[PDB]
């Protein structure tokens, strides 16, 4: 139903790959952070669900992630 | 002396 | 420095094609959504970008009396590029002091000054404002408890990355670089001038960027030599520039200047941005040198998108509680 950009997908992918593999004295997990396993196991499955999106669809002229 | 962060230089 | 940096701005052979001039307007969230924010840009002027700057006269007096005379400020020696500390009020002595009478070169690039006076008089294009990791993605909460005007790391309640004053005075050289954490820049002249040399972030520069660094040998190679292609262009006064993530680039400086700019972070350049970390970390930079809480702001990122997208929040129960009453203001 959203639709990102081609180039989100491919950061968020990059993003979920690294820090994931960061071994735990250097993944940095802030203090407002609850279970960053189920954080990345999260992404991973938003990210095979959006893998579809639509690259005309996604150039909205307004960014998914905004404060409301 | 205090750590800086955020600090622009070259190397 | 081994070679002639005089040559290096009378030469033509850099020659390169690799900046767009645009009108203000056509710089929106769409074109960034469109493009990625891969294209170095020059603002001739700034109609349309949603700019703020002081008066035009402000001097580095000016500056000195908005962030206090007793303000510690990290200061280059141009000859060596290595880091001297003085404070804003030796820095203004030496600025206010006549060329032939400057015993060596100083320049400042490195002067954030958010929480001081001077932040209100500059604003930032509009549109970094809506791409902005930091505005976007950080703990509101935290950002705004925010007291301390210097970088002071333990004093920094999120990466206080956004507004830099730079000073420079005529003759001023940054050797070539990759600004922090792969942030993107926008730079405004406000008086004076400045003359960049451009080379391209392609896997073959990134690596002979990382073997010139780890060479120690940077006094010694002009690296806009080594590369396949580099653009040296001239940007002059009330133009703004934005950087792309992990442009190699370096800067001359050809008459007094001063320039108010700033760092992003952005979600359409991750894999550059991660990129230019890990060559950080190769080469063994300091912390004081890179982005503050660079793999926190990614993990506040990733949650950002969940949410927004899942309305599935990873925060904390007290964060989530923070969020709440902030968006209830
Ligand atoms: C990190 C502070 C914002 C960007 C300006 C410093 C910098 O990295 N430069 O490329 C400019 C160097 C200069 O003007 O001498
Ligand atoms: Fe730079």
């Amino acid at each position: 139903q959203v639709h990102l950009t081609h180039f989100e997908l491919e950061g968020l992918r990059c993003l979920v790959d690294k820090l994931e593999s960061l071994p735990l004295h250097k993944k940095c997990v802030p203090t407002g952070i609850e279970d960053e396993d189920a954080l990345i196991a999260d992404v991973k499955i938003l990210l095979e669900e959006l893998a579809s999106s639509d690259p005309k669809l996604a150039l909205t002229g307004v960014p998914i992630v905004q404060w409301p | 002396a205090p750590a800086t962060g955020g600090v622009c230089k070259p190397h | 420095r081994t070679f002639d940096l005089e040559e290096k701005l009378q030469t033509n052979k850099y020659n390169a094609n690799f900046v767009t001039f645009m009108e203000g307007k056509d710089f929106n969230v769409e074109y960034i959504q469109r493009g990625g924010l891969r294209d170095p840009l020059i603002f001739k002027n700034s109609d349309g970008l949603g700019i703020k700057m002081p008066d035009p006269d402000f001097t580095v007096n000016d500056v000195k009396m908005c962030v206090g005379s007793r303000r510690m400020v990290d200061v280059m020696d141009v000859n060596t590029q290595k880091g001297i500390e003085m404070t804003m009020a030796q820095w203004t002595r030496y600025y206010e002091t006549p060329e032939e009478e400057r015993e060596k070169l100083y320049n400042v690039i490195s002067l954030e000054f958010s929480h001081t006076r001077l932040e209100n008089m500059v604003q930032r294009p509009s549109t970094v404002d809506f791409i902005d990791w930091v505005d976007n993605m950080w703990p509101r909460h935290l950002k705004e408890s925010q007291t301390e005007s210097t970088n002071a790391i333990l004093e920094m309640q999120y990466p206080k990355v956004q507004k830099y004053c730079l000073m420079s005075v005529r003759g001023c050289y940054t050797d070539f670089h990759v600004d922090f954490g792969g942030t993107s820049v926008w730079y405004h002249i406000h008086q004076g001038g400045k003359v960049f040399w451009l080379i391209p972030p392609t896997a073959h520069n990134l690596e002979l960027y990382e073997n010139w660094l780890l060479s120690g040998k940077q006094g010694d190679i002009f690296l806009g030599d080594r590369v396949s292609d580099c653009q040296r262009i001239e940007l002059k006064q009330g133009y703004t520039f934005v950087i792309p993530s992990g442009w190699i680039h370096a800067v001359y400086t050809p008459t007094d200047t001063l320039v108010f700019g700033g760092n992003f972070l952005h979600s359409f350049n991750i894999p550059m941005q991660l990129k230019i970390y890990s060559i950080e970390d190769r080469t063994r930079v300091p912390n004081k040198f890179r982005y503050p809480f660079y793999y926190e702001m990614c993990w506040y990122v990733l949650e950002r998108y969940v949410y927004c997208i899942t309305n599935r929040s990873h925060l904390t129960k007290d964060f989530q509680k923070e969020s709440l009453s902030m968006d209830m203001e």
